[PDB]
């Protein structure tokens, strides 16, 4: 969740 | 990239204002924690976007970006809380539709302590007349200086240095004395310890709540908590 | 009382190093917890005398003196530790004959993490090349900032002014004086965090029975 | 004991 938001816009 | 331009990019990185969509009404123990956790969760999403807008943050390894946010998320939320409450002595403006007194924090055990820490520090920033631009640098510094500790690491220090240098500049523009400038920088930085202290207490309390399944821990807030 | 006199006064008030011997045999969970606690207990006694020598501390209400000390004792102990370990990368000098290695922190569940923060923060101070005079001011700020109320604020500014005067006497540009002031103070958070993890750990070790928590050490632990 | 050291000594 944290990681997927860090890698997407 | 001058200090002024870096501060401008932080201003542009400021997240949007959040509301919990709660029809104004008296707060009970269930609705209060429900409101706090639901809001923290929404804000966490915007915090990630906010962090990626800080020049150079995305250029850090994923391990660092993750570790820095897992470490400071609670402090950045509280720092945002204090800025918003600065103009309202006695109150904690979590959100326009979520405003609490010290008496409301009484219904929930262990919370009155945390609110008092937050109110005292908000009160402290209020007598120093924390300026918006100062708020921006300070909040950024919390992120970059949160977690305790080669290519990525040097970038962090370089990035943290940049924000430190931005805060010095802001203070420099206030035009005050050089002695007063140094005194103000120290007074603002010394409060970082207090923010970190309330943070440790709030997560401790939140963690106990999670274990009791009394709060609807949401996916994002959940992993930020467990981390 | 000029900044220099405040520094000079803090330098005299430095407590004497508490001498504690490292156990004969290789550390066990208990022998380590009893060493660390015995040393901490003895140092607390000196810390209280030290605090009474900080200009204007004794002028605060008793209740505030108690709140400051209960709130910062571990930070002060850790700041003392870090300073004693500054010229020994990789090591934590808790005392002359008790020089703990980072690896020795394994004979105790969860203390390695605390040791790592200490070593991490120490390296940061080493890198900044912290000076004795800066150290004196910083440690006193920790105690005065764990925060009659107006008298504490002028006390904190007095020491802040001293730290500012000490750094200024180094000759680095005015811009770099501000940067160094910032870099030194940012580390206060780290110390406060370690203090938090360290006290939570200690309280835990007390509940486990892993080591008897002395009277003074217990009062402070509970606050 | 903490209060003692602060005031008694
Ligand atoms: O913008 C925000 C949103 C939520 C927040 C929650 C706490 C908080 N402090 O202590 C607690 C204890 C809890 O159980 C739950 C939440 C908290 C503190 C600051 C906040 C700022
Ligand atoms: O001068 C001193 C004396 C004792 C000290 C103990 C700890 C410490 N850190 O984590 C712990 C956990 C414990 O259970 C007991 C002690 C500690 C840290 C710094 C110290 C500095």
């Amino acid at each position: 969740k944290l990681v997927q938001l860090l890698t997407t816009t | 990239l001058s200090p002024e331009q870096l501060v401008l990019t932080l201003l542009e990185a400021e997240p949007p204002h959040v509301l919990i969509s709660r029809p104004s009404a008296p707060f009970t123990e269930a609705s209060m924690m429900m409101s706090l956790t639901k809001l923290a969760d929404k804000e966490l999403v915007h915090m990630i976007s906010w962090a990626k807008k800080i020049p150079g943050f995305v250029e850090l390894s994923l391990f660092d970006q993750v570790r820095l946010l897992e470490s400071c998320w609670m402090e950045v939320l509280m720092m945002g809380l204090m800025w918003r409450s600065i103009d309202h002595p006695g109150k904690l403006i979590f959100a326009p539709d979520l405003v609490l007194d010290r008496d409301e924090g009484k219904c929930v055990e262990g919370i009155l302590e945390i609110f008092d820490m937050l109110l005292a520090t908000t009160s402290r920033f209020r007598e120093l007349k924390l300026q918006h631009k100062e708020y921006l640098c300070v909040k950024a510094m919390i992120l970059l200086n949160s977690s305790m500790y080669a290519d990525s690491s040097r970038k962090l220090a370089h990035l943290l240095n940049a924000v430190t240098d931005a805060l010095v500049w802001v203070i420099a523009k206030s035009g005050i004395s050089s002695q007063q400038q140094s005194m103000r920088l120290a007074n603002l930085l010394m409060l970082l310890s207090h923010v970190r202290h309330a943070s440790n207490k709030g997560m401790e309390h939140l963690l106990n709540m999670k274990c009791k399944n009394v709060v609807p821990v949401y996916d994002l807030l959940l992993e930020m908590l467990n981390a």
